[PDB]
């Protein structure tokens, strides 16, 4: 079996630079053998070269593709911000086809700290027995971002789940959500909700916070 | 204008049976190779089966003697018949045309199956009202659902920019919750309305919420 490893298993490039993809085989792949697909988060993967080096239809002339033998290398010329995804090798040299492992490709740009917003939790869902406080930390680079909450000045622990968009084509920023669960009860014995965001484009941490019934 | 449009995915209990199909337009299923990939949770790209134009079948070891793909001429349309689901299958599944024995070359759009035995369950939905404390931000908070995926839109699709839906997180208790989020001009709140529209096919559920200011 033709394994394929490609190299790096992450890439992180600022739009503008060149990025080059390696996918090196086990084995000699006959006849250049050789596709290249690229999957966007959510989408179906799409084929970007095959047979080594012909550009499919309608790809753009940013990527091309190389190599020859068990050494093959899909180059990005110039990185655009829609670029980020997983791109995956495939070999048609010998049965079973085989593909890489994939080389995920992100979107560098220039740091962005996030604007920060705390929602209550609802009447509505206070009637039903819980209560969702939820910090939104929205449009910033990189994604690395720390989230505390407190509540009546007590950090909490174990309470809270964080979710993170993938990248914003446009402007290669992120958005997280973190919310804190409690139940109802819990909520009304306290007064002051308060998220706290450190992230290197703040030069110090922002907290965000809201007295309970104003 | 190749076109390869998937249905058939969803909930389905272990030990039970599913039949995905595609339709396709712009070449004749019959007179092609044609494939199933799957591509479970977070990994890589796996063959799972492939006709030849001249009927052949082969399968990958994991399901061989329980899948079986074939072709209606009549309907130019693959299907995927399966068996003996197990959570290991849980997978978004594409089809793809393949040319010849070589390389994928368009794909479907791929459609995600659920081995579980746990029971479908609809969101409840809570808004994340705009207020002071958060250009402003609202929300909908689509809480505890089963399975994947819900669907969100803001104001029936007229509303695109500046929406995030975060990816969705599964809670302790086994159902899933995310949030959808949109930055609307602050001067807006009062004059527009605004409408999450919740989609859920799993429970054949759909709940508009309106986001009005507290």
């Amino acid at each position: 079996e033709i394994v394929l490893t490609q190299s790096p298993g992450t890439l992180s490039l600022s739009p503008g630079e060149r990025a080059t993809l390696s996918c090196r085989a086990s084995q000699s792949v006959s006849s250049s053998y050789l596709a290249w697909y690229q999957q966007k988060p959510g989408q179906a993967p799409r084929l970007l070269i095959y047979g080594a080096s012909s550009r499919a239809t309608g790809i753009p002339d940013r990527f091309s593709g190389s190599g020859s033998g068990t050494d093959f290398t899909l180059t990005i010329s110039r990185l655009e911000p829609e670029d980020f995804a997983v791109y995956y090798c495939q070999q048609y040299g010998s049965s079973p086809r085989t593909f890489g492992q994939g080389t995920k490709v992100e979107i560098k740009r220039t740091v962005a700290a996030p604007s920060v917003f705390i929602f209550p939790p609802s009447d509505e869902q206070l009637k039903s027995g819980t209560a969702s406080v939820v910090c939104l930390l929205n449009n910033f680079y990189p994604r690395e971002a720390k989230v505390q909450w407190k509540v009546d000045n007590a950090l909490q622990s174990g309470n809270s789940q964080e979710s993170v968009t993938e990248q914003d084509s446009k402007d290669s920023t992120y958005s997280l959500s973190s919310t804190l669960t409690l139940s109802k009860a819990d909520y009304e014995k306290h007064k002051v909700y308060a998220c706290e965001v450190t992230h290197q484009g703040l030069s110090s941490p922002v907290t965000k916070s809201f007295n309970r019934g104003e | 204008q190749v076109q390869l449009v998937e249905s058939g995915g969803g909930l389905i209990q272990p030990g039970g049976s599913l039949r995905l199909s595609c339709a396709a337009s712009g070449f004749i299923v019959s007179s092609n190779y044609m494939s199933w990939v799957r591509q479970a949770p977070g990994k890589g790209l796996e063959w799972v089966s492939v006709i030849y134009s001249g009927g052949s079948t082969f399968y990958a070891d994991s399901v061989k003697g329980r899948f079986t793909i074939s072709r209606d001429n009549s309907k130019n349309t693959l299907y995927l018949q399966m068996n003996s689901l197990r959570a290991e299958d849980t997978a978004v599944y594409y089809c793809a045309r393949d040319y010849g024995d070589y390389y994928f070359d368009y794909w479907g759009q791929g459609t995600l199956v659920t081995v579980s035995s746990a029971s479908t369950k609809g969101p409840s939905v809570f808004p994340l009202a705009p207020s002071s404390k958060s250009t402003a931000a609202l929300g909908c908070l689509v809480k505890d659902y089963f399975p994947e995926p819900v669907t969100v839109s803001w104001n029936s699709g007229a509303l695109t920019s500046g929406v995030h839906t975060f990816p969705a997180v599964l809670q302790s208790s086994g159902l899933y919750s995310l949030s959808s989020v949109v930055t609307v001009p602050s001067s807006s709140l009062g004059t527009q309305t605004y409408i999450c529209n919740v989609n859920h096919k799993p429970s054949n559920t759909k709940v508009d919420k309106r986001v009005e200011p507290k």
